[PDB]
């Protein structure tokens, strides 16, 4: 049987929304696997890179062109498991494509910060990309242990612990305050992997920021 | 020969995403010569998908179609109907369905009851409660969850809405579930998850607990201060 | 460590901590405990941020909107993920000020005539500019 | 099942359960009567026999009746008397109240 050399997510916008394409050996087709839930959806966005999936569906097929042939063989994944090479699959055999259906897959956007307002990086505001858009970090709860995560993840060296005296430098944001109540305990590989309260409810004023200077 | 079409409601549209008409036929006799058709308002053919189940007590044959289309032309009202053919019915069966229009959305309410004292003296098991009431229509859809995993589905038991004496036009549905005594005194939590088409957000939870339920003690401290005019 | 703190008010200053002691030996006959803890200010006034407000004399302290949830919180149902609202229920009043907040007023300042109008700081320290 | 508190606090109406179990065959009649005077069947809703999942051959079923806030606070009483071949008598009885409950204690402490 055929091992996927990729996925690809074509006839989407952008590369992490859109159609299920397999790779098939030489020329690639689409695939409309029965209970397709949502593990098998995880590791297909964790094959891109995009991040968690969200949602996956079957539309009805109203002249849509599905001009890719159907796959032969199932593809049952945990989810938890890895890349789709390594999960158990059918020995060819039928197609379990009875309704004429493409299947859909919504992941999400990936992960970015930086630092806004420093001379050559390494300081200023803190601005972090979620759902398209930039914002900033509440400052109710700055800790030494939050300063260090956010630099080593841009490679800015260790803080050297500025204080309050040089972080009027940079002033406020007029972005939504997208985290609040950040508490990072040990050092993780990102600020997400944090407990925070959500995103887009704070009881913070752009006033009121997160500045962070590291060693550079 | 009965012929039974339920439509899909918005309990499998929440979950399945799939819109599927079934037409359930029971009392079948010769299953080699019959015929289940989806047709609609103009007379234009619809794929189905007919399969046939194992035999019964009865000497009789279930017969299951699957009709599938997508929410767009179903939820503009177009009517649908059922057809189911056979060779000893003279006449075909004709069963039609369709989604009513016109009613009003009012918001439900979630109520959890804990355990009865009397019942847990026998240490044999308990019972939650998870009670939805005053909603409109009569669609509802509840699932227990546990520690973010999804119970097995016989640990509990929903019924259908009924209505409401007391208020005209509003319906009211209840669920239970089951666990050991030796769970619940031991602390574990339990979460109900109610779905409906009137909510600002379309899901509802409530989570109940041993430990955040009625306290037999209510120690209250009070420090009166003239210095102390801010908190941490 | 054998208590677990269920809410951390800081305008009210109210803190609920809820506990079960394992009371004899049957496990039908433990008790379950609420312990409430209030610090009340003498010497604040009505307006926190108003100085010119008259004294407050009355504290009404309502536990029902006290222990109250009002974030959505992220629910899986193996097909989708969903955002649900922890309670139905969801202008309160400060009765103490906020260590993490700041608090700041408008005061009119002359000298030789002209009058400069200049931020303050109710609060003894609190935050910096 | 006791009234919920927060739907007595939103100061509408009360819910009264009468959860019945473990009977066969499937033969159950629930009624509701306060002050030893039975009230009309429009008062209340009665569910129907359906079996239990976990152990065969048992049916369970159950009965609500909503009564007035005020009603509920002025200490009235109500109880769900049952019918069953099976009983000894034909008759069994549970009752609840307002008072229903366990008494608590309130251990103020007053720092001046
Ligand atoms: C308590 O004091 C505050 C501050 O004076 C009042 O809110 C201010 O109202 C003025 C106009 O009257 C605005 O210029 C300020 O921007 C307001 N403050 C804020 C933080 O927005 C508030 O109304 C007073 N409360 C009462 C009950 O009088
Ligand atoms: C009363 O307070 C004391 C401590 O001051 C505590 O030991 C005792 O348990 C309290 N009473 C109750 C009923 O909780
Ligand atoms: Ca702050
Ligand atoms: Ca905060």
């Amino acid at each position: 049987s055929p091992v996927p050399e990729g996925v690809r997510l074509a006839d989407g916008p952008g590369h992490c929304k859109g159609r299920v394409e397999v790779k098939h050996q030489n020329q690639w087709y689409t695939v409309c696997q029965t209970g397709w839930s949502l593990r098998a959806a995880k590791v297909v966005c964790r094959q891109l890179g995009c991040g968690r999936a969200v949602l996956t569906q079957k539309r009805c097929n109203k002249h849509a062109y599905g001009r890719k042939p159907i796959w032969l063989s199932q593809m049952s994944c945990s989810g938890r498991e890895a890349t789709l090479q390594d999960c158990p699959s059918g020995p060819w055999g039928k197609n379990t494509c009875n309704h004429d259906e493409d299947t859909w897959v919504e992941c999400e956007d990936p992960f970015d910060l930086r630092l806004v307002g420093g001379d050559n990086l390494c300081s200023g505001r803190l601005e972090v990309l979620h759902k398209g858009v930039w914002g900033s970090v509440c400052d109710d709860n700055w800790g030494e242990k939050e300063d260090q995560v956010v630099c080593k993840q841009l490679g800015c060296g260790k803080s050297l612990s500025p204080s309050f005296r040089d972080r009027k430098c940079y002033g406020p944001g007029v972005g939504r305050i997208w985290l609040d109540n950040v508490r990072c305990s040990g050092e993780e590989q990102s600020l997400e992997q944090c407990q925070h309260r959500f995103w887009g409810f704070h009881d913070c004023t752009h006033q009121e920021d997160v500045a962070v200077i590291c060693s550079g | 020969i009965r012929v039974f079409a339920i439509p899909p409601s918005f309990a499998s549209i929440f979950l399945t995403k799939s819109t599927k008409l079934t037409c359930l036929v029971t009392d079948l006799t010769t299953y080699d010569s019959v015929t289940i058709s989806w047709t609609r308002q103009n007379g234009e053919a619809v794929k189905t998908h007919t399969n046939i189940s194992e035999s019964h007590p009865n000497a009789t044959f279930s017969a299951v179609g699957e009709a599938s289309i997508c929410e767009d032309d179903w939820n503009s009202g177009e009517r649908f109907t059922c057809t189911v053919t056979h060779t000893d019915l003279p006449s075909p069966l004709k069963q039609t369905i369709s989604r009513p229009k016109g009613v009003a959305l009012h918001r439900p309410d979630v109520y959890l009851l804990p355990p009865a004292r009397e019942q847990l003296n026998l240490r044999e098991s308990a019972t939650i409660t998870c009670l939805v009431t005053g909603f409109s229509p009569a669609d509802v859809f509840v699932q227990w969850m546990q520690r973010g995993q999804p119970l097995s589905p016989e640990k509990y038991v929903t019924s259908a809405p009924m209505p409401e004496p007391q208020a005209p036009g509003r319906y009211f549905a209840h669920s239970i579930l089951t666990v050991s005594e030796e769970e619940w005194n031991t602390g574990e939590t339990y979460t109900c998850v109610v779905a409906h088409e009137a909510l600002p957000n379309r899901v509802t939870e409530r989570t109940v607990d041993k430990s955040t339920g009625k306290p037999t003690l209510y120690n209250v401290s009070l420090v009166m201060s003239d210095t102390a005019g801010t908190c941490y | 460590d054998e208590r677990i703190v269920l809410v951390d008010n800081k305008c009210k200053c109210a803190r609920i901590t809820s506990r079960i002691i394992r009371s004899s030996e049957d496990p039908n006959e433990d008790i379950v405990e609420r312990n409430i803890r209030i610090i009340v200010p003498l010497n604040n006034r009505e307006n926190i941020s108003d100085p010119t407000s008259p004294l407050r004399t009355r504290f009404v302290y309502h536990l029902s909107d006290l222990c109250k949830k009002c974030d959505p919180t992220e629910v899986e149902l193996d097909n989708q993920i969903v955002t649900a609202t922890q309670s139905n229920i969801c202008t309160e009043t400060c009765y103490t000020y906020d260590r993490n907040k700041c608090y700041t007023a408008v005061v009119p300042l002359v000298y030789g005539g002209e009058t400069k109008m200049v931020e303050t700081a109710l609060t003894p320290d609190a935050c910096y500019p």
